[PDB]
């Protein structure tokens, strides 16, 4: 409920694919920080090399200038006299990237070579590892298994991921006549074994899941793939995405992080609801426990009527402490929208103290320019009301644009102490940056010192005259704090009426004293976190022969509204108000 | 009396209608002040009103439309009736309720229309080599069935791009079966043959000159084929006047929406026909697979019976996804496709033997309920279809529409119609919520004090400020004692 509708816009060059993979670069070298975005159609400077993809480090600070990082440089390398090793043009460079620390791994998922045994076109897939002035590249199934049966289409590099233990995660989905394989190796091994003249390297600590029967070809196992912990010591553990798996059912595998043994398996309820096209993994109820979110952008609901109708669906399960898991569902909200396309965690948006959760439609909205759904974590699971609407502002040119394909967030870009969110519009080639406003709570007291208002007492006198008039004291009070950067004094008008029900343009009971109106508008300045800022006014009621009702109770209302424009810091961001707590604070009081 | 209609001070007759079907509202300046203007039609009548001032308007439903079922199909197309009413108009008050009759016969002697789609991968030689001369001895059978048959031909492989296509060698290329000593044709995604035509002996001459191809995955692109058949109008013939069959062969997995992005192709497909003048979908190696909602969409919309006629090894794969589809069935393929033709027999009359009604374009605020007089005269509530029939059967639905409140928009008509049928039934409703003598009310009248309220249908009606039967005073400044 707190992310800005005034971000920042980065543009690629046309038809490039730009954000069709976004992430954060968090270099501890520098405090600088910048966006990496995926452009896997992009044309390079590579000699001969068409369409083969890149990388581009966007600076959020300065000018926003998007440039490319030059992971390679070279064109196709030959094993012999004119017969080339490789085929880069058209690998898709830069369709997953994924960065820890200072490390960026990037991925060519439709990168061919050439066999050493026979002259071949096998998309065996490419990565490529970046840890500071050093540059190595990662083609794990890029092996001696070559062919289909093995893992010659492996087009490793698909999805990846990083583990806490600076351990890598790949998916390649064609391995073993594309029953998939989850490949994981350390980062250590990758660098200290890179070797340009080796084409097909060994690594010691390497686990990947083998091959199986010929019941579960065309399963599509790592389409995608998430890390966290499931058995309970502390090491990652692996998810990956089974889309096609149980005649096309969908399923989801946890695999052990430690000796890749089989941990839980996810099945979907529809056939061809692609269940499992996206997976996350992260703790949305506060507890220790990891849970796992799994998207189903094509499942088909039924709605009032018994007309199925496609909206998408996305499987929240809770893990508990005995393994088992709670699982709940949330469907789309429209049709053909593709709710649950893409899953991104990020963390705790608004210092709730639950990590809350973001789920894509990048088809939905008017003129299906894309919509992407905030949702907010609570001790009971994830709320499935979502609190807030992301519309893509973009039309297409000639592709929809696929505002929220490609998602990422739980990092602070300006360091306000609030994570922002990267969204991806490779459609119309853009991506756009959302940063998280500060949330100010507000605690608000209202009383009046006499409970019911007796007529005959006339102590308060009034002013001006000699005329002694029943009167009451109202004090109001405001308190308000908040997490993050804030500036430490907020200013806040209080606007104060009585007799509030019965405003229909009719007599006024109640007044007050000095003002001789029946409200009051005040500006009052209150500090962060400090004790109850109050202030009284006295009103009086008018003699009994302007008005005769004695029945409805007279009524004290108030409400108060934030000045942002003051509270904005140096950058022009806005802090909000929390959600739940209400805008106004009214107290009833009798007349006898 | 207590009637709901004096539960509360209606203003006028705009709020006397709404507030239940039998309320009624009296317009006389002679009613009585100790009677209300709003109450039971038949109160009105026993206190002083006259019956023309009573406005009380009624639902009602008036048949447009009404031609007789047909007795046979053959004949002029135009005048094949298979629906009755085929429009009516609804004239109903708020939250009210009507019902009427909607009659559905299955003409026999229908024209039909038969597109053949197959799938022509390495494993289907004997199976194109088996059908070689079924346009023939499908059109011997069907003319026990329909006297204007007509037949088509198509054929499917798989998306031309990498890693479904041989691209290995060069020669691959050309002949994708070079590594087993062969020749076949490179691979296609889908390929319309021949247009919808009754001249049979074509499909015969046409099949012949067929060739297989050869994929390296298993499953294979035949959604793109049946999403192709379906929006392309024009090149593969459909009649608007006939029962559309498409057939389907395959005897191996299929691929689904979201499998193209392994290929490089993340654009979903649109439902638009890219059938160039070569007769080749264009868009294959652009597009990603459709999805079953999306086939479904076009199917209802064209009116096409899907046919599976898949092989035994996924036949209960086919059977699941057909549970999603409504409007189809799957039957069991040969291995060499020899029981194509009783196949498609069987299937027809399946398709045939079952009425299902849909509807379209229905108003938010309205609401249907349907009960079904199923073969003889008996009925199950609450069921918009009838199964177990045969050719001629005739059966009747029985259709109550709710409303829901009163939309601004006084016609929103809609349509019901039996799936996989051109005829249809063709709402108008009317929301009739609104009172004729609004539009001759006095405007700032004198007949209310000092023109302070319109005269509304006989009662005043203050403007700001003033109140009072008469609309006498701007303020009260008065007591019920």
């Amino acid at each position: 409920n707190l992310d800005v509708d005034s971000p920042a816009e980065y543009s690629g060059p046309e038809g490039s694919y730009f954000g069709f993979a976004v992430d954060f670069f968090v270099p501890s070298a520098s405090s600088r920080m910048f966006l990496l975005v995926g452009a896997p159609k992009a044309n390079t400077t590579q000699p001969g090399i068409v369409e083969g993809g890149q990388v581009l480090k966007c600076d959020w600070s300065s000018t926003r200038r998007c440039q490319p990082i030059e992971f390679d440089a070279t064109g196709n390398r030959d094993y012999a006299k004119d017969d080339p090793l490789e085929f880069k043009s058209h690998q898709w460079f830069g369709a997953s990237v994924r960065s820890k620390q200072d490390k960026i791994l990037a991925c060519a998922p439709l990168y061919h070579w050439r066999t050493e045994m026979k002259q071949e076109r096998e998309p065996v897939g490419t990565c490529f590892l970046q840890d500071g002035t050093k540059t190595v590249e990662y083609a794990p199934c890029r092996s001696q298994d070559i062919d289909a049966d093995g893992q010659g289409f492996c087009q490793g590099g698909f999805s990846i991921d990083f583990t806490k233990a600076d351990r890598v995660l790949l998916g390649g989905p064609g391995s073993f006549y594309w029953q998939g394989q989850l490949i994981s190796d350390q980062v250590a091994e990758i660098v200290s074994k890179y070797d340009p003249n080796v084409y097909s390297i060994k690594y010691n600590n390497q686990l990947a899941t083998r091959t199986a029967q010929a019941i579960f070809d065309d399963s599509y196992l790592g389409y995608s793939v998430a890390v966290g912990d499931f058995n309970g010591d502390g090491i990652d553990d692996f998810v990956s995405g089974v889309p096609r798996a149980a005649r096309t059912l969908g399923m989801v595998y946890i695999y052990d992080g430690k000796n890749m043994s089989s941990l839980y398996n996810f099945t979907g309820e529809q056939m061809a609801a692609y269940f499992g096209f996206s997976v996350a993994a992260t703790d949305i109820n506060g507890d220790d426990y990891a849970d796992v979110f799994i998207g189903a952008p094509l499942f088909m609901d039924r709605g009032s009527d018994g007309k199925l109708q496609e909206v998408g669906q996305v499987s929240v399960s809770l893990q508990r402490a005995s393994g088992d898991f709670q699982t709940t569902k949330l469907n789309g909200f429209e049709v053909f929208a593709r709710f649950g396309s893409a899953i991104a965690p990020l963390g705790d948006l608004d210092q709730d103290g639950f990590n809350d959760i973001a789920i894509a439609a990048p088809y939905g909205g008017e003129d299906k320019k894309g919509i992407v759904y905030i949702f907010n974590g609570r001790s009971t699971g994830l709320n499935a009301v979502p609190s807030q609407i992301l519309e893509g502002q973009w039309a297409a040119r000639s592709m929809p644009p696929s505002f929220g394909y490609s998602m990422k967030g739980a990092t602070d870009i300006d360091k306000n102490g609030y994570p922002d969110l990267i969204v991806g519009a490779f459609g119309v080639d853009r991506a756009i940056l959302y940063r998280a406003r500060p949330v100010i709570t507000v605690n608000a007291g209202l009383e009046v010192y006499p409970s019911i208002l007796n007529q005959d007492n006339k102590t308060c006198s009034l002013p001006g005259t000699a005329l002694k008039v029943s009167c009451f004291n109202v004090r109001f009070c405001l308190k308000a704090d908040g997490k993050g950067v804030l500036p430490r004094k907020l200013n806040f008008q209080v606007e104060l009426l009585l007799d509030k029900l019965k405003q229909k343009g009719a007599i006024r009971r109640a007044l007050f004293l000095y003002s001789r109106s029946p409200s009051h508008s005040k500006n009052m300045t209150i500090s962060r976190g400090g004790l109850m800022q109050c202030e009284e006014l006295i009103a009086y009621l008018r003699d009994e022969s302007e008005f005769r009702d004695k029945l409805t109770p007279i009524t004290i209302f108030m409400e108060y509204r934030l000045d942002y424009r003051t509270a904005a810091d140096t950058t022009g961001l806005q802090p909000i108000l929390n959600q739940f707590t209400p805008a106004n604070i009214s107290r009833q009081a009798h007349i006898l | 009396g207590p009637n709901i209609c004096t539960t509360r001070g209606v203003s006028s007759c705009q709020q006397c209608l709404a507030v239940s079907p039998m309320c009624a509202w009296c317009s006389d300046e002679a009613l009585p002040l100790g009677s209300p203007r709003c109450d039971l039609k038949e109160n009105l009548l026993k206190d002083n009103c006259a019956p023309e001032s009573i406005e009380f308007p009624v639902s009602e439903a008036r048949v447009l439309e009404d031609r007789p079922l047909s007795d046979k199909g053959s004949g002029d197309s135009s005048q094949v009736t298979q629906v009755s009413p085929q429009r009516i108009a609804l004239r109903l008050r708020p939250d009210d309720s009507k019902n009427f009759s909607i009659q559905v016969r299955q003409v026999e002697d229908y024209p039909v229309d038969i597109y053949y789609l197959m799938d022509l991968s390495y494993s289907m030689k004997d199976d194109l080599w088996s059908i070689q001369n079924l346009g023939t001895k499908l059109a011997t059978q069907m003319r026990k069935l329909t006297s204007n048959l007509r037949i088509g031909f198509g054929a499917f492989v798989d998306k031309p791009v990498s890693p479904y296509m041989y691209i290995s060698p060069p020669e691959a290329l050309e002949n994708p079966c070079y590594d087993m000593k062969t020749t076949c044709l490179p691979m296609f995604g889908y390929k319309h043959v021949l247009t919808l035509t009754d001249q049979v002996t074509r499909f015969n001459e046409e099949v012949k000159k067929q060739s297989v191809s050869r994929n390296r995955d298993a499953p294979e692109g035949g959604f793109d084929a049946i999403m192709q058949a379906t929006v392309c109008d024009e090149k593969i013939g459909w009649r608007n006047d006939a029962s559309h069959l498409l057939v389907f062969t395959t005897d191996a997995k299929t691929h689904i929406a979201l499998d193209g992005r392994l290929a490089g192709i993340v654009q979903p497909n649109d439902g638009q026909c890219h059938v160039g003048s070569d007769n080749h979908y264009s868009a294959s190696t652009t597009m990603d697979y459709p999805s079953l909602g999306l086939m479904t969409e076009k199917l209802s919309q064209k009116n096409i019976n899907l046919i599976f006629a898949v092989t035994e090894n996924v036949v209960n794969l086919y059977q699941n996804y057909s549970e999603l589809i409504p409007g189809t069935t799957v039957g069991v393929l040969s291995m060499d496709s020899s029981n194509v033709l009783q196949l498609i027999v069987d299937a027809y009359g399946k398709i045939r033997s079952k009425v299902e009604l849909e509807v379209r374009d229905l108003p938010e605020e309205l609401s249907l309920s349907f009960n079904a007089t199923c073969l003889n005269n008996e009925v199950i509530p609450g069921l918009k279809s009838c199964m177990g029939l045969k050719i001629g059967d005739t059966v009747s639905f029985s259709i109550e529409a709710k409303v829901r409140g009163c939309p601004q928009e006084k016609e929103k008509s809609f349509t019901i119609k039996p799936v996989g049928f051109k005829d249809s039934l063709i709402v108008q409703v009317t929301f009739d919520c609104d009172c004729a003598c609004q539009a001759q009310a006095e405007p700032n009248s004198h007949r209310c004090n000092n023109g302070n309220g319109t005269f509304e249908c006989g009662v005043c009606r203050c403007g700001p400020g003033w109140l009072g039967s008469q609309c006498e005073c701007s303020e009260e400044d008065y007591r019920p004692s």
